[PDB]
């Protein structure tokens, strides 16, 4: 009823501090609109409804003739009582009042700070907005994501899972996106928003990460090819691509269908594409070790989610990626020598363990006077994983071929020869 | 001091601080009020530094290098200057606090020397507050105090003289601002210990202070050297004795009756083997430092006689071979020599004072081995120095200390093996 | 998992972990007592020792996981790395004993690094004293089982186990983790002071503490535990904040701060929403922030002229003192002035003047204008007698 009007006017007058002639006159016009709607009133479902109708008329004039941050913040503080139950469609509008349009610098949100000065109350207002409009529209709440990333701390430079999960990295921390990005494929529409509102990436340091954390895996390589224009300006965000892919994989199970194999194949080919477009300017100001540790972690992860022994393309790509980062790296010194040696050691360790994991209990079995491989794509696995080019002074040539020779020599010489002239070798 | 207590409370680590600047440290806090309080305390720190950063270079007792006291520190400076260490770049905060304590204490001392003649009121620096420090202002405290004591005087003949009564001003300053203050002891100065492992010399000094320590019996040496002829047993015995000397550093016990029966099986030790304890059977607790050096030299000479590399942590700076006439003088020393004490003490000096890199800052490999050996033995004034170490060749250098110990130990093993 | 006897492993690493610990050089070094306590309560004789096992193994689990994330993958395979370490194989004898000593060497400094975090100011005796009350061990095992409340970080070395209270001869604390609760409440104080202006700061600080997980643990106690907890936290708060060079000086400062609490709980007229939590740990911090200058003046009086203590020991029996109003600074003032009254010139004519000059500034501060903010009539009457 009209007992929350005194508290609303008091807190809006508190909001008149650290503003300029915006929220106080809004409080006065709200009081005048309430007094105008006081003619022949009704129960408490009428007062909030008429005040929301006046706020919706103000928002219609705010998005029709002049097309606004303070108006959306004030409507957040008004609708904290959740007045828009049947006016749920107004979620299309309020989010539009909160996308920082023409708000391109981060210094601009440093300038539009003090209307939302204290950084914990409007953070939970904006977060309850994001969790609320995440229903069967859920396309515009990403435009809020600049605002509540100016209501929190700086960006974590440490790598994947050594200090932070999904939430601390992407900067969401209240939103259950891990269930939302694994859905029936009817949610390409967010990237359509990300296709148009891409200029918002100069606002944040989190929006690239959070946007990587919302897109489905079948649509992420498109997100990787639309982001070439932004990553041209700032070429250290390839590391954010690697962390955002090594975050999505271990939450995914074993790769079981051809679509998921093709999706992670496109993602790895686009990571290679983004690597060999630019330079070791990707490796700027000595960021190499995090790239190598990140792609070793990505290799260990993506070797653990393939077991079908015909999906060798995916660890093959994740070892060609560590190949590309080692061949495109700048040599200075001895520390670089130790780094490339160690990185190649643990990559071959992961590769050999994966190979001994999915090649089990014999190599070639006959059973019908028709000797053949029991793993029908086994020689393709060995050709692909040996014929990728690491440097010669390291391993990868003696070790993997020695593994294959040891696997073949477990067969009797009558059958080791009979396969060799059976039109499959 | 609130700043430095908070930082010691937060950063009691070594080589861990991942912050470039002070702005990198203030802005890394999630809560805003803690960030504001931290910024205010660092602002007070930097203003007080920039005030005193030339009296510290001259009048302070913490002699700090001139790279520190030359520039005006602002929030873009290094994070290390607000941490209270005692080595480098964090001597700024320690020197500042020491200089303010010296200012306060010399003022309190002059006040007491004048009139009070003694005072035992002395609070610690880990609990100072606003009412323990000499605190005044100049606008609202000293200028009215001086103006109320500039007395005017007009004679009949006609003039107007000003005059300060200096005793009244001394009394009012010494009464309002300087009396009732403690003498701030330097007891709980906030600091980071900056160090992982301090070496065994101070620990052996602590055991020698808390306890009585004698040499091993000649029967006990035979018992220990008989029971752990295996290598793994000697390694286990040395591990146990190192754990127990870590405990007997911070405490003590009866030098008689070693802590086997009353601690090392009833206080849940529960793990050690039989022949190690049968070596330790004929020992007491006045036989711990001697047992440590016996077991360490024993482990090294068993590494020797089984043909393994036997120092491996001492750098190559002290590991070069003797030449011919050097080892002829060594051999004519070793003919008349107490080998079992000489190589024991020499191995002690090697494994305590020579630990690889940056040891030639104090243990130059161009000295004479005799003089540095008798200096190392006279630091703790041993009776082991009384033997044939005065008959050592005075021209053997410290570059060949390891090979002298190998020649002496190989001669000991050849005697006790070819004889019996 | 039954791949390794972890309880026997921890029991074997106890002595090597406590032997890495150093106090602050005069604190009646507690390594033998830590060994005796930790070997008496790393068993499963009870369900209390079993709780200490489950959470000690959980803290080892999380600290070893946080160590292994920065570990490279070649050092993360500890058995394969240990079969190639020829010197460790050769110093341990067999291969089992090599693997077991490797796990000893990994777990021992981590275990030392957590003993240095849950022992300081003598916290392990509250877990190990006979018939300590159930709220003590429940609060101990609550704060110890909470990862983000009590943050343990990582460091053949020396770990400094730093003492905050600097207590008397075996005067270990009475609340389980007094320093951590004191630091936690100061963090909430600075946060609530930044948020709320200085009119509802008491309400906001009490309600912020009641919404927090330690506050909602302490609210589940019945009242007879909460009163014991509040008294013990007054004692530990004064040991953490001030330094008492007596036990009677501690009891007078405890009476003083308790009467300050009861004065601030009667300053507001009739709220009856925040006095629904009167036995709450933020009230100690509120009382000290509102009466800091008088408490430090009173301890300065007890420090300069200690012979007033016996006189206060009469005056308490004259008054049944420390009610609902802070007066101990005033009665210490009056007793010091009465002692200087009776002693005219008796040690010497000079040493009497020395006692007067030593007690000048606290007595002139006590009977001054900006000293007593708002007290009752009887405190001001004692101040008139002191004047």
């Amino acid at each position: 009823x009209x007992x929350x009007x005194x508290x609303x006017x008091x807190x809006x007058x508190x909001x008149x501090x650290x503003x300029x002639x915006x929220x106080x006159x809004x409080x006065x016009x709200x009081x005048x609109x309430x007094x105008x709607x006081x003619x022949x009133x009704x129960x408490x479902x009428x007062x909030x409804x008429x005040x929301x109708x006046x706020x919706x008329x103000x928002x219609x004039x705010x998005x029709x003739x002049x097309x606004k941050l303070t108006l959306g913040l004030s409507i957040l503080f008004m609708v904290e009582a959740a007045e828009f139950t049947v006016p749920k469609k107004d979620l299309d509008s309020l989010c539009y009042l909160l996308i920082p349009s023409a708000g391109s610098p981060e210094a601009l949100h440093s300038d539009l700070s003090p209307v939302l000065r204290i950084r914990q109350r409007w953070r939970i207002y904006l977060t309850n907005l994001c969790l609320r409009c995440i229903d069967e529209r859920c396309d515009r709440w990403l435009g809020i994501l600049p605002l509540l990333h100016t209501c929190m701390q700086k960006s974590p430079p440490k790598k994947n899972s050594k200090s932070q999960p999904e939430d601390t990295w992407a900067g969401l921390e209240g939103i259950s996106f891990s269930e939302f990005r694994d859905k029936a494929p009817t949610r390409s529409q967010p990237l359509q928003f990300m296709q148009s509102k891409m200029a918002l990436l100069r606002v944040d340091e989190y929006l690239f990460r959070s946007w990587l954390s919302v897109v489905p895996l079948e649509s992420l390589s498109s997100y990787l090819e639309n982001s070439i224009d932004y990553l041209s300006d700032v070429p250290v965000r390839v590391l954010d691509c690697l962390q955002g892919i090594s975050y999505r994989l271990p939450g995914l199970r074993k790769i079981s269908n051809q679509n998921m194999k093709k999706d992670v194949e496109n993602v790895f080919k686009m990571l290679m594409h983004l690597v060999d477009i630019y330079q070791h300017r990707i490796f700027g100001e000595n960021l190499l070790q995090i790239y190598l540790t990140e792609c070793l972690t990505l290799h260990e992860t993506v070797c653990n989610i393939t077991a079908n022994h015909q999906f060798f393309e995916i660890p093959a790509l994740s070892a060609e990626l560590i190949c590309k980062l080692l061949e495109l790296s700048p040599p200075g010194e001895k520390s670089y020598e130790d780094l490339v040696t160690s990185t190649l050691q643990e990559a071959l360790a992961t590769t050999r363990n994966w190979l001994r994991s999915l090649f089990k209990s014999r190599m070639l079995s006959i059973s019908s006077a028709y000797v053949r491989l029991t793993y029908s794509e086994e020689m393709a696995v060995w050709r692909r994983l040996v014929e990728i080019g690491f440097p010669e002074k390291h391993g990868w040539k003696g070790s993997l071929l020695g593994d294959m020779e040891g696997r073949l020599k477990q067969e009797p010489p009558r059958l080791q020869i009979s396969f060799f002239c059976s039109s499959q070798c | 001091l609130a700043l430095q207590r908070d930082l010691v409370k937060q950063f009691q680590n070594v080589s861990r601080v991942e912050y470039s600047s002070i702005k990198g440290f203030i802005h890394s806090h999630s809560s805003d009020g803690l960030r504001k309080l931290l910024h205010d305390r660092i602002t007070i720190f930097l203003s007080t530094w920039n005030a005193l950063r030339r009296s510290l270079e001259t009048n302070g007792e913490i002699k700090l290098p001139k790279d520190y006291c030359c520039s005006d520190l602002d929030l873009d400076a290094e994070f290390e200057v607000i941490l209270p260490r005692r080595q480098g770049l964090g001597l700024c905060g320690t020197a500042l606090v020491s200089y303010l304590i010296s200012l306060h204490n010399n003022m309190v001392y002059t006040v007491q020397k004048f009139s009070n003649e003694d005072n035992s009121y002395s609070v610690d620096i880990s609990e100072v507050a606003d009412l323990h420090v000499i605190s005044y202002e100049v606008e609202r405290d000293l200028n009215p105090l001086i103006l109320s004591n500039c007395q005017y005087q007009v004679q009949q003949g006609g003039e107007t003289s000003q005059e300060f009564d200096l005793e009244k001003i001394q009394r009012q300053i010494s009464s309002r601002f300087l009396q009732g203050k403690p003498r701030l002891t330097l007891k709980g100065i906030p600091t980071l210990v900056y160090r992982r492992d301090w070496n065994y010399e101070h620990l052996f000094m602590d055991i020698k202070n808390k306890m009585a320590q004698s040499s091993l019996p000649n029967l006990a040496i035979s018992t220990i050297s008989g029971q752990l002829q295996s290598y793994s047993d000697a390694c286990e015995a040395l591990s146990i004795i190192e754990i127990t000397l870590g405990f007997l550093s911070t405490a003590g016990g009866d030098p008689g009756m070693d802590l086997n029966v009353y601690i090392e099986e009833v206080l849940r030790m529960c793990d050690q083997t039989a022949q190690v304890l049968k070596a330790f059977s004929r020992c007491q607790l006045r036989h711990i430092i001697a047992l440590w050096q016996f077991l360490s030299a024993h482990k090294s000479e068993q590494r020797l006689r089984l043909n393994k590399e036997l120092f491996r942590e001492i750098d190559v700076q002290y590991k070069e071979e003797l030449s011919t006439q050097h080892q002829r003088l060594l051999g004519t020393f070793l003919n008349e020599a107490g080998l079992d004490a000489f190589l024991l003490e020499l191995h002690e000096m090697i494994v305590l004072k020579l630990k690889g890199p940056r040891a030639a800052n104090s243990f130059n490999p161009n000295w004479s081995l005799k003089d540095t050996l008798v200096s190392y033995m006279e630091t703790k004034d041993s009776d082991i120095l009384s033997e044939v170490e005065s008959q050592f060749p005075e021209e053997i250098l410290m570059s060949s200390c390891i090979s002298v110990w190998k020649i002496a130990a190989t001669r000991k093993w050849d005697r006790q093996s070819r004889g019996g | 998992s039954q791949f390794l006897d972890t309880t026997r492993l921890v029991q074997s690493c106890v002595q090597g972990a406590v032997g890495m610990l150093r106090d602050q050089n005069e604190s009646c070094a507690r390594n033998m007592r830590r060994v005796t306590i930790l070997l008496d309560l790393l068993n499963e004789d009870n369900t209390r020792n079993a709780s200490f096992l489950r959470e000690s193994k959980m803290r080892l689990h999380v600290l070893l996981n946080k160590q292994e994330e920065n570990q490279v993958r070649s050092l993360k395979e500890w058995v394969t790395r240990e079969a190639a370490n020829q010197d460790a194989l050769q110093e341990a004898g067999t291969f089992r004993h090599t693997l077991w000593k490797r796990v000893q060497d990994v777990v021992t400094p981590i275990l030392a690094s957590m003993i240095a975090h849950i022992d300081r100011d003598g916290n392990l005796e509250l877990l190990a004293q006979p018939d300590s009350p159930a709220w003590v061990q429940d609060l101990w095992m609550f704060i110890y089982s909470d990862i983000k409340f009590l943050n343990i970080s990582l460091v053949m070395s020396f770990i400094l186990v730093q003492s905050h209270m600097n207590l008397l001869k075996d005067a270990y604390n009475a609340v389980p983790f007094s320093w951590r609760i004191r630091d936690y409440l100061e963090e909430l104080w600075v946060q609530a002071q930044y948020i709320t202006d200085t009119e509802g700061l008491s309400k906001k600080f009490v309600e912020i503490f009641q919404k927090t997980p330690l506050g909602v643990f302490l609210a589940q106690f019945p009242v007879a535990q909460q009163q014991k907890l509040l008294q013990s936290y007054l004692k530990d708060f004064l040991l953490l904040t001030m330094k008492v060079s007596s036990r009677e000086e501690l009891m007078f400062l405890q009476m003083a701060l308790w009467s300050c609490l009861r004065e601030l709980q009667e300053a507001s007229g009739t709220p009856d929403e925040t006095y629904k939590f009167p036995l709450s740990l933020p009230w100690v911090h509120l009382a000290f922030q509102h009466f800091r200058t008088r408490l430090q003046n009173f301890s300065r009086i007890l420090t300069i002229h200690p012979q007033v203590l016996s006189s206060l020991s009469q005056a308490a029996e004259k008054h049944s003192l420390a009610g609902c109003e802070m007066t101990l600074d005033a009665f210490a003032a009056m007793a010091c002035a009465e002692m200087l009254k009776g002693d005219l010139l008796k040690p010497s004519p000079k040493a009497w003047l020395q006692l007067v000059k030593n007690l000048s500034t606290p007595l002139e501060l006590v009977c001054s204008e900006g000293y007593l903010c708002d007290s009752g009539s009887m405190t001001r009457s004692v101040i008139q007698e002191v004047r």
